[PDB]
Parts: structure tokens; C-alpha cells; sequence
DNA sequence: TCTGTGCGGGTGATTTTATGCCTGAT
DNA sequence: ATCAGGCATAAAATCACCCGCACAGA
């Protein structure tokens, strides 16, 4: 019985649980906007075939898969986070379609698991662009045999256009939502000219835009938490007195609601406020939305004006709520506040990374078909030997080692290779002993293999034309690559085109005014 | 009190609300989306109610869901406070889901309300909704089945689009009338020869279609008996394909001087014997099988073929044809079938259930009071032997 | 507003639900003895591949493939149907491996779904045998795209040497276990001779047995059973009542408990009754269990008789319970009440239609690859001007329409083809107007296509005889299976060896004990 | 009173008797299979129980789980009512999962007890159990992995079993002593070089093994410092695989007179330069690697092979030998790692954590009593602010 | 002469803790 | 000046009905 201190025990346990938190529950990373949870889920319906042109698919399948496979924690939390990607407004860019039956802004809940349809969504399959093409790292499971991508490779910037809402130990993040067009247009600045400031910045994204629509109150709290980390803003509702024709009555018309609002609570907490004897003016309170959008209708009596019982409603009811900004994120690995201009400038730094991480796959990846290819364009030409050599051979281990015995004679493609010279298609693990040297072809054991399984079928005289051209578009494919590497400006100029692309097919249009107070 | 999962309407005034009662929170989130706010409530119900019938008085009023559903109507229960004129709803309509667990909900429902308040049900108060059970998309265009015969209507409707057969190059071809004849009149024979497979092989009734046709007066000679069940016999080890061996008999008899063949199989190396008697021939089992033959006893020569809308493909067979007729109009379909309300978005209940204007609804009623009380005693009673015995002699009528 | 009667709505209605219980959710087949339920467990255990020889699997992948492909019944009575196969005394022949926690005799619950892990029985691996070489029959999904079979093709009489319990709509059923090596026997003299009545079938098959061992007592309610379809047995404990060396102490103790019985509720039952003062004779009441077995010990006191306080207990604590026999089952899709015999000749029927399923599929496949390596082995002998044929074409469909114009000449391979006689080995749709006429050869479009994908490693000297011999088993395995289906006692003979094996491999020894009054 | 939950023993003297804690019906199932029935006793827990010092005096007694674990004690709760000799067991053992959110449970737990009950913890009855965390099956022999250490521990031994690095032919070669301590200061030199990934390229530090060593007299001297940084930027360039460029310069300084190399680099178009100024040369980091180096700069010729127990494979550097050695023995073996007690059988429980012969026990004390109680404020208090650094200046000293 | 109870395959619902920042009601 | 609630990922539990057949208790 070994003894331990109290001090060192208590120590020892805390510290392991917070930062399991910290890093591997909540704070979602800088460079893609995502918590773990939500990786998981969405590789998983990558993974089945879930596309947004395909037919619909149960809920079901994709929990079983999530939870057998990928993530071991629990079954009702998995389906939670779900349903807040569907819902119209929760997010200000959805994620998932679904169909069926998600909930309501009265506080109606879901249905159950066997009722609901979900499939991808269209702009989810810009996050995960170009995932197999080694633009990322794998880390294994809770008990191997399965590999789960450590960040997506996304072309669209999540964290500004949706937001964050989580609490861990010793600290929480509360971002809001923004536009697509202006962060698009703030980031091809940010590439014009690196040393912009946050004013010149600012004219480009003047505020955060929510799903609800509404009004923002007031300038002085957007400004601070750009440049600071910290802020405050108000939100205000859409509401307006119109009077009567013939008669002097007056009613209330509310349009829109703040962001996180529940209506049928606050429809309950006016009528508890009139029942109460707080608020004098009300006669009557209706709910008559139909489906041309909301409205709500509130009755004004005939001594009172119609004016002041609205002020009075902005000072005492949800009708003006209060957000609280502040901007934590992984960034190398341990949380930190940041600004507006390094969430921008974290973003060009991934898509750097990508694209010449993609360009070394790609062209690595010609040059072995190239190389194939010679070796299947060679052996055409001398058939009636290479026939006659694996004829009198008795085993197929004697005629792939015969092959490699003795050069072979070129003949009808000198013209085809001293096209491709200055070693720009030899792959770059090849020995010099192999090639072409003088008037003769050196073949290899892995090139020897591929004579032996060519088809009976490609004697014929129109294929060889087609191994003719495919040749002549791999060396031209194999050049733009080079020059993709070879210079940084090239490299700046194909990442804009991609960010123009984005903004051309996912415009859209401000919902939130910003005014003064 | 009032519960606090009901949603009330707007309406104060009887004979113009309506309550509806559906299966759950996963029905009862879909419907209230979905509604008219100012004259229809929802009421969502747990799950199985209590069986009326087989528990005590005692029992029903400590219940929790049978409580509600008494405080919701206002009405009462009892003697002493039943008065049936506080009624708050002139409309109580049911609207379980189309499963076979919604229809035991179903009855549970309908035992409760005649055997404790009959005057509701004897004055029109009660009835039933009736969802849709099939979405058909066809390319465009999208429809709504209501059952299964609508279904096969529509299928062979959507089958017998484009119907040009060919008997032979250079002839008129056949379109319209006859071909939906003749596809109705080979459906309800095939649909009869599936309900006697239990007493005679499938494949040798498929076979009398095809051939002459047995009088009552060529059963007294030996010849044409034998000469027929021989040719009978010859191609179905012809056209045998699971290993099977066809052989026959004379069986000639003295009294009732008639002359029956016997039919003799062996399928796994058991050996059967199929007699043909006078009571087959006669039957009116038989006539419909010779009906059906005299129409289709020819009719397809060589150099045969049909065409839909473009595609032309020779055939040697009706089933043939009617088989690449069926399987070209399945290509551009999708079919769902709902199980549940909580499926169906709320802009689609509204439009096909609750819509005022385009709705279908039933009305109960009871015709027969002795009759009515009778049959809740034995399908909903502690005794258990009468419905078992109404259960076996249904499932005889069917067969 | 159509009106309704209330006779009619209500017998429609009624019907509905009670043909679906009957049918499809209670009262298991004749034939393999499974609900609906156990069947979709074993076909997805089937198809992960999740074997006996292979790692464990966690509980959550099979629970989630069964729910989200076959079975859209819940969640939570899928995995109490799991676990049901895996207790050693709930099942007298186990299905399901299992690791980790499953509960106790006494009581306890199982674990949750994300800590255990199971795999396949070696046992259950003949229930499933030949599954893929259509002897059963295949139906739809509840939303298609899926195919679940109708019904096992096994191998093992299940329903006797497993139970049934269910409850349905107007019925039920009652079955008691059994043992194989006595079943195995009885449908061996069933086989030997077809007439033999119910005594003759029972020196095979004496009674039941029970996973839990205990005493049976008395042979009346087991011969009524077997001969009608309903009958009534006791089941006793086992106990034993020994005296001190020295002292004239006496104590009891119990070594076994009878079948569906709680040891927990057993004790506090004795405790209870031994507190309201209805047994007199007991001082004290343990449990020592260990790791031996079972053992129970209760103290007498010493003006007490050890005779009287155990056959006290007989007859008022549930040491002496009561079975009643009902056997009821689906006989091709209706239920019916069955007697011993009948079982028994239900199981023959379901082998005899396998194995004559087996066999033609078997024989078609035999055939067709016969025929393919016809064409292949006529094809090497002409090398020559196949080659030049090929090489004298523009596009391959020109090359196929020119393999079949004209016929090619035989050579060094008439001998083979002369021992293919009698036309053993040719297709069945094959027209007449192909095949071997005179001494030429003529293709086919099939036949063409193959001799384009020929490999070019095919032409050296080895795999011709491969291909020779290949042949020659082709024919001997042609020979064989027709002899099979020439014949039945053939037939009979084939099926009694795999009963032999089966005892062999999978035999046991009786655990209960069955004596008189 | 006592309990519904609660299992208790046969004994009934204490200093004899048992209680354990555990997490749920899962492990407290499996934990009543496998355990001595005389004198063992168990308890399950609902899950996280409430922060004792977060929450006021009231709403502690209204709890369900604390009720629980107060009246299972016997002791008394309070101070009227606070004598802790009616106490029943005289062991009390925390026996909670081995997850991180088990790691929390114990802190709820270890900070009831010394708020509450100190006296107990200061008399000596507070135990903690510790169950093993690994299982590895290596072909037929299983054994048991307590932490992270013993299990590179294992695998380091299981790599190094056959270990004949053969130089050159016709020579002697190297095993036992010397194998392990060259791969132990290797992997000791490699865990010192991630931790420096944050101001230095990885790959820069890797080529500086088999380089020369730099001394503080070669500084003076222009000539000998960019020969050498012109030798360590040659090679960089040969073996890049991932497209960069790399660069030199020779940063000519006036004042302290030296000559310090600088080494430049661009890896996406982003271009930063390194110094190594007279601070790296001297430093502590950079000996660690120059005495790595002496023994390894030169000790493998051509033709050379390893084996380990039948197979020889030729290889051309240390880290391919290495790594051909640790991945032959990783053919045959499984590796299971726990995350709860409901994952293993009552037998596997019993012999490995609560047999009283062959398990390992920790025992709680305090040391400093103004110590301890600063801390429980600190990381358990209402107060934000000292946790928030508290945790941010732990990370620091790992890094 | 009643009234519970348990066996297996189906339907539906529900409450209590940790951790951080801001509001309203007392 | 103190207390309770609502925002998203994580832990842990429990109770009420239909359906037939035999038995213990009152
Ligand atoms: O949780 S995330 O970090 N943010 C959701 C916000 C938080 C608050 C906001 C919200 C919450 C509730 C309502 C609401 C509730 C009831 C009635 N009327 C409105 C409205 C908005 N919804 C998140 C979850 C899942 C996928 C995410 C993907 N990219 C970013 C964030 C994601
Ligand atoms: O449910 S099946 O029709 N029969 C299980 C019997 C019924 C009763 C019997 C039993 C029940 C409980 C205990 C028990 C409970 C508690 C404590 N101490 C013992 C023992 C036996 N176990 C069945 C289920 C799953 C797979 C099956 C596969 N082939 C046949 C039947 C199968
Ligand atoms: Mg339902
Ligand atoms: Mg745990």
C-alpha cells in the first residue's frame, strides 16, 4: 500500500479533464469552424453517398454509422446536433436538407428518428473538396482499423458566415453570423494588399447579418470588438403603428423578431404583463401568421397613444435583446482571442497549403502513367519477337525475367520521345540505368509486368492513336504543374479564381439593417 | 383542469370547432404546423389506452390518458354528472396513422366512446380522417394513391399507355378497347388459378389454357381421352426446367360410364396423383379457363412484335408481351409509402387531410343495436374461445 | 360525407391487427424454428461477415445495420433479443458468442450496447449453409432495394432442441427443449422406415432436457404430449440432507434449481416464510455459490426431523414447479397443433428440397464454364491467324463480327472433345446450329468476346494443361450430379451422411434426469 | 433507512469490511459477479453528483445521491449529529472508470470528503483503487499494461528481442548492451527534438546530427563558417520531396566579434529567416545532439544487414534498421485498450483488481493542512479568474 | 370467486448533474 | 446583494398499456 498526497492526487486528476475539453470537445479550430463532433457526422455521410442529386436517406442509417464506426460518445446527442443543421433558422447557411418534421420557432421539438429524411447539402460539398488527394492528415480511432481526417480541406470560410456557441473550463466563444459576398470581397483585399488595416478593412464588412433579419441598434459596440476581440451590440424588432380609415383605432404590427427568440414565450409574457397591471394601453392580443411570413397584432385603446405603449414595450418585453461578443479559437493547438484581421489571414495560409499540397499529388501521379505508358507504347512495335519469346517460355516467371534480358530496338515513337525530353516525364525514384540510352529501351520489372497483361484486344489500329494522344496531353498536363510551382504569383493567381467562383454560385443579399441610435 | 398538451382554437362557439386526436408528439408537432388556427384543436394521446371492456369501473377513473380525454371533452362521465349538452366540440374526427398499430388504436377508440357515451355516437358527433398512403413521382408529375386497387389501376394504366400489338406484318394492329379487355380477363383468371394452388399444381393449370378444350360427351370413348391426356403430358417434360417426371393414366370405370385421366407427378421423390373427375369438368372453375383459351388459342404467328411509343421488340408470347410492357413503364418511377404522420411536411397534411374543401371523411353510424353490442362482446371480451373461432372462419372465406 | 356502419369498421379494422401478430410477429416456422425477429439478426450478422474464427464486434454495429436496413421495430427490444442468445441458461444450444457483461442468474442486467462484443457461434454457421446457391427464397424491404431470404436452409432440427414461447392473438405457444444426439436418432429411424408410430420413436427420444439439469418426476404428462399436442410435467430440485460426524447437526443442501427460476427471489422467499412462522425446523439460511457450482445450505434445528423440513419445502417454495406442453406452429402460413411425428417429417421434407436446389444450380454452373473452356482451348491451337485477324481490323467489333463468319478447323484437341460424348456437357438454351459439326467448330457472340480479353502471359506452355485438366473434373463433376438426380434412394443416401456428421461433430450428453413418481 | 441498491456482506464486524464505489449498473453488475461474498460490499453511483462547494448548506440535503452515500456510512452528517464512531466500514475504496470523465467523479468525490468528513480522511480509511488499462495478446500469452510508460516499456522489448546489426561483413556484431542504450538516448534525442518544432524547421534539426560539430573557436573565422553552412544547405536542397528552397548567409558582425550563420528557407511562397546566433551554439540543446552524433557519424558501411531471428534485410541508415526491427514484431500481436469496468468478465475482474493477494492500492494523506484547503478553493471555487491561470501556466511548463 | 404476477415482441413518454457569461426578479 | 434561467456537448436512470395460460393469495 503505496501512499499518495491529497494534493498531488487532485492535481494530477483536474488537469487531465480540462484540457479534454478544451481540445477535444468544444472550441472549434480556426482554419475550418468546426468542432469535432461535426467532422465526424459529415465525413460519415460523405462516406455512404449521400450527394444532394441523389434520393433521400433515413436519419438511421447515418446514427448507426456514426456511432459504430467514428464517435463512441452516447446516441441522443448525436441526432441533436443533427436537426440544428436543418433548421432554417438556426443557421445562416445550411448544411443538411432534410425532410419530414425538424421543430418550429414556437418550440415545437422534432420527431423521432424513423420519420425523417436527411441528405447533403450543396455548399456541404465545398468543405470537403479535393479529401482524396492527400491535402490533409488521418489520425486513427478509439481502436484502430479506421482512419478519421484531422481538418477539411474547405474553400468556403466558415466561423464569420456561421457562428459559435460552446462552454468549456475556464472559458466560452460567442461569434455571430455574417454575409457571404462581403467576406469573399474582405478576403480578395486582404490578397491585394497584406498591411490593410481594420478601417480600411471595415468598409468592405460593415456588421454581422442574422437569418432573422431585424435591427441593429447602434455603431459603437462593432467597431470594439474588431479590433479588440470584445464587444457588445443591441437588436431591435421590426414593428409599426398604422391607424384606421374611418375611425381613430390604432394597432400594432410586429414583422420580425431578434435572433434566439421564442415567439410563443413571448406572446405569454405580454399577456402576463397586461394580466399583471404593468403595461396600460392593451385591449387585445392575436397571432395571425398564415404563410406570406409574421405578424402579430396587438390592440391599442382609445385614451392612450398608440406611440408610447411601443416605447414601452422595448423597455420591458423581449422585443430588444442583447448579444455579447467574444471571439476564442484553437490556433496551433491552444485557445487565444483574435480580431477580426487574423481570422482573415489564417485562411489564405490553409488554402496556400492545399493547393501546393494537391499539385505534388497530381503531378507525381502523371509522371507514373507516363511511365507506364512508354513501355505499353514500345512493345507495339516489335510484336512477332515478343510473341515469339513468350511462346517458348515455360513459365511466365521465366519469359518477365527474359524480357528484361536484352535491349530492345526503338522504332516509329523516336519521334514521339525526343519530344518529351529534358527529363521532364522520368519519375524521380528512377535510376539512370534505365531509360533510353543510344538507339536502345531499357525496361524494368514493374514495366515487364504490364507487357504480360496487355490485352489480345489492343492489336487493333485504332487504340494505338488514342496511347498517342493520352501521351501528348499528359506532357502537356505535366507542364502547367511545373509552372504552377515554379513562381508564388501564379500560385496568388489560382487561388483567386477559386474565391470568385464561390461568390459567383453562392451570392446572396443583406437580410439585417444597420442603423444608428 | 385544462391540460397543457392541448392547443385550443380561437373559436368560443359550439357546432363550428373541431378537435382532432392523433398518435403522439411526432403526428401532434406535424399537425399543429399545419392547421387553421381559428377552429381546429389537437389533442396528442401516449400511446395504448385502456381496454374498456375487460377492467372494472374502479380502475378506469384512476387511469391518466382516459382522464384527460374526459376533461378535454367536458361533457362527463357517470350518471350523475352526464349531461350531454356541455359538449364543447360539435366534430371529434380520428386521425391515427396507416400502420397495423394504428389500426388496434383504432378500436380501443371506437370501444370506448359506444360502450360510455352512446348518445354522442347515436347523434353524429364522431369521424374518421383518411390520409393518403402513396406518393407517386413520374418524372414531373406527382400523385397521391388512395389504396392498393387505385394502385394497380393506376400501374396498369401507366403500363397500357402506348399498346400497338402486332399479330403479323402487314394486318391492322389492336388498341384501345381490347387490349384493356383482355388484359382484365387474363388478370382475374391468373388471379384466380393462385387461389387453387393448393389442391392442384400451378403448372399444369397454366397449361389447359392452351389447350382443346374437354366435352361431357368425349368422355365415353377411350381415344380422344388418352389422345388428350397424352398430348398434355408430352410438353410438360418439354418445357419441365426444375426436374420433374410427368406421367398418366386411363382409370377406366364400370358404374357412371365415364372415362377420367389420371395425372401423376414426382418433384423431389415423392409421388402424387392428380385425378381429373366429373366434377372439374363441369365446374365452373374450368368454363373460365375455356373462356379465356378461345380468344387466345392463336392470335400470335410468326414475325410478331409490339410498340409502346418508340420501341419495337419481337415477342412469341402474350406473357412475354405483357411482361416488357409492364417492365418498360418502370423506369423513370420512384414510390413511397407513408407509415406515419410525423413524414409528411405540414404544407402537405394540410392540403390533402385538413383542407375543408378537398377532404374525405366518413360518419359512423349504427344500424342494428342487438347486432352492434353482440359483436363488441366477442372480439373485446375475457372469453377467449369465440374469437377464436370468428378469427379460423374468416380466414376460410378468404381461400 | 359517406356514412359508415360501426359492425363493418370495427371487424375490418380488427382483422387487420391480428392476421400481422399471428403471421408476422409471434409463432415461429416448422421448418427452421426462427420469428421473423431472429432471422434479420443473423442474415446482418451474416453479411458483415462477422465469423466465429474472427475478432470480436462491438454490439452498436449490428444493432444500428439491423435497425437502419431490415427491421424498423425500436431500438431497444433488438438488443434484448441479442442477449437472449447468449445467456448459457436461457438457451439450451447458444447462437451468440459474447464478451463482456450479460447478466446473472440472480437477477442482474445487462450492460449498455457500447461495452460489449459479440461474434458468431460456431453452431450457428449451419443454419446458414448453402444460403448463396438459390435453395430459398428472397423478398423485398419495407422501401425495397434490399432482399431478406424467407426462409433458413439449415441443417440442425431447431424448435426441439431449442423452445418457443409467444403470445399471440387467440393463441400461444409452450415448447421445452431437447437434446441433438437423441433427435439426431429418431430422424434417422424415421428415414430407415416411414411407418413408425409414436412408441417406436420414443426409445429414441425419452423426454426433454433442460440447460439447468434438476429431476423430472414422473412419466404420464410426457406421453400425452407427444401423442396429442398438450400435456403437463413436473420439474424438481436437487437436494440432499446430510448429519454431522460428531454432533447430530443436520444440514441441507441444494445443488441444482428447476428451469426459469430466480435464486435471489427464491432465498428472500424461504427467509420471509421462515419470519412469518409457516415453516418451523430453520435456524439459518446462506449462500455459499463459489466458483464449483452451486451450493445452498440451511441449518435444522436439533428437535427437528431433516426429512419433514425438505419435504416442506417441496411443496410450499418453488422448488417444485409445474410445465404445461403447447405446441403450435406455422404449417405453410396457418397455424396448427402438432404431435411428435409430425415435426419430425417436416424437417426431411425442408432437406430433400434443398438438396435437389443445390444440385441444378450446381449443374448449370458446371456447364456454362465447360463451355467457355471449350472455346478457350480451340482458340490456342489457331494462334496464327487469330493474331493476323486482330491485327487486319480497325475496331473491335469488326474483329468479333469476323471470329464468327467463318468456321475454324480442329487440331489437337479432338480427343478431348470426342470424351465429351452423348452431349452431357453442352448448355441446355443452346441452339443447334453452333457447337461441333464435322470437323470444324462454330462460335458464338458469348464465346467470341472471350477469346478479345485473352491475357498475353496465356500463351506459354504451362496453363494448357491446366486448362486439360481442368476439363476433365469438369466432366466428372457433370457425371456425378446427374447421377444424383437420376435416382431418390441416391437422394436418401445423400442426406443421411450429413446427419452423421452433424451427431459427430455437435454431440452432447444428457443433464436431466427423468424418473418415476 | 438502508438503501434499495446497496449489496451488502455477511460480515458484521468492522476493520473487516469492504465498501467499494462504482459508476452505474454496468460496472456494479459486474463487480457483484466477481467478488468474496464474507466481507465485500458495493455501491453504485447515478452519475455526477453535485459540487459541494459551489452549492449551499440547504441545497446539499435535498440531494438524492449525497442522502445516499450519508445514511451507506452510518457516521452522521452536521455536527450534532457528527460522531464518527458508529462508522461500518473501515475501507472505503473508489474503484471509477478509467476515462476522463471518470478522472472528474473522483475530484467530486475526493472534495465531498476532506469539505465534510475530514476526520476519516485523516485517520486513514480513504483507498483508491487501479485497475490495468491495457491487454496484450502476443500469439498465446497474455499480459496485462498498467500505463503508458510499462507499454513502450513492453514494445521497445519486444522490438529489441533479436537485435545483430552487422557494420559491415566478416565483423563482429552488436547486441545487448549496447543496442539498448543506442536506442534509448536516439529516442531520448527525438522526444528533446519535437518539443523545439515551435521556433526551429524539423527537418533543419534532423541534418545537424550528421554534420560536423561547430566550435566557439571556429566562429572567428569566415572561410570555416560558410563552408559549413554552405554543406548543411547543399544536401537539404538533394533530398527535398516536398518542394522548398534553401538558402545562406554570413551576417558579418561588428561588435562581439563572431560570425553567425543564417539559414533561409520558403515553403508555400513564404519566406523566413532563422539565425543561429552564439546563444544556440552554447546552449545545452545543441550538446545533446553533437554527442549523439560522435557515435553515430560513420558506424555503417556498404554491405550491410540486420536480423533478428531468421531474416536479414540489407539497409543503409539507423532510423530504416529501427524501423524494419519495430515492424516485423508488430505481425502477430493485439492490443485492446479498456474504457470501462462493464467491459470485462467477473473473472478478469477479480484476479487483477479485487483479489486482497495480488493487487496494487493507494492510500490518502495529507501533508500540509494551509496547503491543501488553498488549492480546493482554487480549482473548485466559485471564482473564475485563479483557474483560468492556473491552467494556462501548467501549459507553459510542458511545452 | 375473484385479483395480481411473470414469460416475449410491440407502442409511447419522462428527470438530475458540471462548466461560463448575461439578464431579470426577489 | 442573491438566486434562477437559457444557450451546446457530455454522464446516468425509470414507468405505463395490449395479448393467453397457469398458479399463489385472500
Ligand atoms: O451550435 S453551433 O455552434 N451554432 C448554432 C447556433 C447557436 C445558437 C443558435 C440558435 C439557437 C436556438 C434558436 C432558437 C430556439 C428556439 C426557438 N427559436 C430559435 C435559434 C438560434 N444556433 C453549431 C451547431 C451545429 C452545426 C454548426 C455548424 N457550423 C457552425 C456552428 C454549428
Ligand atoms: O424467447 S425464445 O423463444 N426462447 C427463450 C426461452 C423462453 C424462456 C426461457 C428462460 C427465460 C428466463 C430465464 C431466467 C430469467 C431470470 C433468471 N433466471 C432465468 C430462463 C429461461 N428462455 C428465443 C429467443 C431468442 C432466440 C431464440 C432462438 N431459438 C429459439 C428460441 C429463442
Ligand atoms: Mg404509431
Ligand atoms: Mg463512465
Amino acid at each position: 500500500i503505496t501512499p499518495v498526497n491529497i494534493e498531488e492526487e487532485l492535481k494530477s486528476s483536474y488537469l487531465d479533464y480540462a484540457m479534454s475539453v478544451i481540445v477535444g470537445r468544444a472550441l472549434p479550430d480556426v482554419r475550418d469552424g468546426l468542432k469535432p463532433v461535426h467532422r465526424r457526422v459529415l465525413y460519415a455521410m460523405n462516406v455512404l453517398g449521400n450527394d444532394w442529386n441523389k434520393a433521400y436517406k433515413k436519419s438511421a442509417r447515418v446514427v448507426g454509422d456514426v456511432i459504430g464506426k467514428y464517435h463512441p460518445h452516447g446516441d441522443s446527442a448525436v441526432y441533436d446536433t443533427i436537426v440544428r443543421m436543418a433548421q432554417p433558422f438556426s443557421l445562416r447557411y445550411m448544411l443538411v436538407d432534410g425532410q419530414g418534421n425538424f421543430g418550429s420557432i414556437d418550440g415545437d421539438s422534432a420527431a423521432a428518428m424513423r420519420y425523417t429524411e436527411i441528405r447533403l447539402a450543396k455548399i456541404a460539398h465545398e468543405l470537403m473538396a479535393d479529401l482524396e488527394k492527400e491535402t490533409v492528415d488521418f489520425v486513427d480511432n478509439y481502436d484502430g482499423t479506421e482512419k478519421i481526417p484531422d481538418v477539411m480541406p474547405t474553400k468556403i470560410p466558415n466561423l464569420l458566415v456561421n457562428g459559435s456557441s460552446g462552454i468549456a473550463v475556464g472559458m466560452a466563444t460567442n461569434i455571430p453570423p455574417h454575409n457571404l459576398t462581403e467576406v469573399i470581397n474582405g478576403c480578395l483585399a486582404y490578397i491585394d494588399d497584406e498591411d490593410i488595416s481594420i478601417e480600411g478593412l471595415m468598409e468592405h464588412i460593415p456588421g454581422p447579418d442574422f437569418p432573422t433579419a431585424a435591427i441593429i441598434n447602434g455603431r459603437r459596440g462593432i467597431e470594439e470588438a474588431y479590433r479588440t476581440g470584445r464587444g457588445k451590440v443591441y437588436i431591435r424588432a421590426r414593428a409599426e403603428v398604422e391607424v384606421d380609415a374611418k375611425t381613430g383605432r390604432e394597432t400594432i404590427i410586429v414583422h420580425e423578431i431578434p435572433y434566439q427568440v421564442n415567439k410563443a414565450r413571448l406572446i405569454e409574457k405580454i399577456a402576463e404583463l397586461v394580466k399583471e397591471k404593468r403595461v396600460e394601453g392593451i385591449s387585445a392580443l392575436r397571432d395571425e401568421s398564415d404563410k406570406d411570413g409574421m405578424r402579430i397584432v396587438i390592440e391599442v385603446k382609445r385614451d392612450a397613444v398608440g406611440e408610447v405603449v411601443l416605447n414601452n414595450l422595448y423597455s420591458q418585453t423581449q422585443l430588444q435583446v442583447s448579444f455579447g461578443i467574444n471571439m476564442v479559437a484553437l490556433h496551433h493547438g491552444q485557445p487565444k482571442i483574435m480580431n477580426l484581421k487574423d481570422i482573415i489571414a489564417a485562411f489564405v495560409r490553409h488554402r496556400r497549403e492545399v493547393v501546393t499540397r494537391r499539385t505534388i499529388f497530381e503531378l507525381r501521379k502523371a509522371r507514373d502513367r507516363a511511365h507506364i505508358l512508354e513501355a505499353l507504347a514500345v512493345a507495339l512495335a516489335n510484336i512477332d519477337p515478343i510473341i515469339e519469346l513468350i511462346r517458348h517460355a515455360p513459365t511466365p516467371a521465366e519469359a518477365k525475367t527474359a524480357l528484361v534480358a536484352n535491349p530492345w530496338q526503338l522504332g516509329n515513337v523516336a519521334a514521339m520521345l525526343e519530344r518529351a525530353g529534358d527529363d521532364a516525364a522520368r519519375p524521380e525514384w528512377l535510376e539512370p540505368e534505365f531509360g533510353v540510352r543510344d538507339g536502345l529501351y531499357y525496361l524494368t520489372e514493374q514495366q515487364a509486368q504490364a507487357i504480360l497483361d496487355l490485352r489480345l484486344q489492343k492489336l487493333t489500329g485504332l487504340e494505338h492513336e488514342k496511347l498517342l494522344d493520352e501521351y501528348k496531353e499528359l506532357l502537356d498536363q505535366i507542364a502547367e504543374l511545373l509552372r504552377i510551382l515554379g513562381s508564388a504569383d501564379r500560385l496568388m493567381e489560382v487561388i483567386r479564381e477559386e474565391l470568385e467562383l464561390v461568390r459567383e454560385q453562392f451570392g446572396d443579399k443583406r437580410r439585417t439593417e444597420i442603423t444608428a441610435n | 383542469g385544462l391540460p397543457g398538451k392541448l392547443a385550443d382554437c380561437q373559436e368560443r362557439d359550439p357546432a363550428l370547432s373541431e378537435l382532432y386526436l392523433v398518435e403522439g408528439d411526432s403526428a401532434g408537432g406535424s399537425a399543429k404546423q399545419g392547421r387553421n388556427r381559428k377552429n381546429q384543436a389537437i389533442l396528442p394521446l401516449k400511446g395504448k389506452i385502456l381496454n374498456v371492456e375487460k377492467a372494472r369501473f374502479d380502475k378506469m377513473l384512476s387511469s391518466q390518458e382516459v382522464a384527460t380525454l374526459i376533461t378535454a371533452l367536458g361533457c362527463g362521465i357517470g350518471r350523475d354528472e352526464y349531461n350531454p349538452d356541455k359538449l364543447r366540440y360539435h366534430s371529434i374526427i380520428i386521425m391515427t396513422d396507416a400502420d397495423v398499430d394504428g389500426s388496434h388504436i383504432r378500436t380501443l377508440l371506437l370501444t370506448f366512446f359506444y360502450r360510455q357515451m352512446p348518445e354522442i355516437v347515436e347523434r353524429g358527433h364522431v369521424y374518421i380522417a383518411q390520409p393518403p398512403l402513396y406518393k407517386v413521382k413520374k418524372g414531373k408529375q406527382e400523385q397521391y394513391i388512395k389504396d392498393d386497387e387505385a394502385m394497380d389501376q393506376y400501374q396498369i394504366s401507366i403500363a397500357l399507355d402506348g399498346a400497338t400489338l402486332h399479330t403479323n406484318a402487314s394486318a391492322p394492329a389492336l388498341a384501345g378497347e381490347a387490349l384493356e379487355k383482355l388484359v382484365s380477363e387474363y388478370n382475374a383468371t391468373q388471379k384466380m388459378i393462385n387461389r387453387m394452388e393448393r389442391r392442384y399444381p400451378k403448372a399444369m393449370l397454366k397449361e389447359l389454357i392452351y389447350q382443346p378444350t374437354l366435352t361431357e360427351a368425349d368422355l365415353s370413348d377411350e381415344q380422344t381421352v388418352t389422345r388428350w391426356v397424352n398430348a398434355l403430358v408430352s410438353e410438360l417434360n418439354d418445357k419441365e426446367q426444375h426436374g420433374s417426371q410427368w406421367k398418366f393414366d386411363v382409370h377406366t370405370n364400370a358404374e357412371q360410364n365415364l372415362f377420367e385421366p389420371i395425372v401423376r407427378v414426382r418433384t423431389h421423390g415423392v409421388d402424387t396423383d392428380y385425378p381429373l373427375d366429373h366434377e372439374f369438368i363441369t365446374g365452373g372453375e374450368y368454363r373460365r379457363i375455356c373462356t379465356l383459351g378461345e380468344k387466345l388459342r392463336g392470335l400470335l404467328e410468326e414475325d410478331a412484335f409490339i410498340e409502346r411509343g418508340e420501341r419495337r421488340q419481337p415477342v412469341a408470347s402474350f406473357e412475354q408481351a405483357l411482361d416488357w410492357l409492364v417492365k418498360e413503364s418502370r423506369r423513370g418511377l420512384s414510390i413511397q409509402r407513408y407509415k406515419g404522420l410525423g413524414e409528411m411536411n405540414p404544407e402537405q397534411l394540410w392540403e390533402t387531410t385538413m383542407d375543408p374543401e378537398s377532404r374525405r371523411m366518413l360518419r359512423v353510424t349504427v344500424k342494428d343495436a342487438i347486432a352492434a353490442d353482440q359483436l363488441f362482446t366477442t372480439l373485446m371480451g375475457d372469453a377467449v374461445e369465440p374469437r377464436r373461432a370468428f378469427i379460423e372462419e374468416n380466414a376460410l372465406k378468404a381461400a
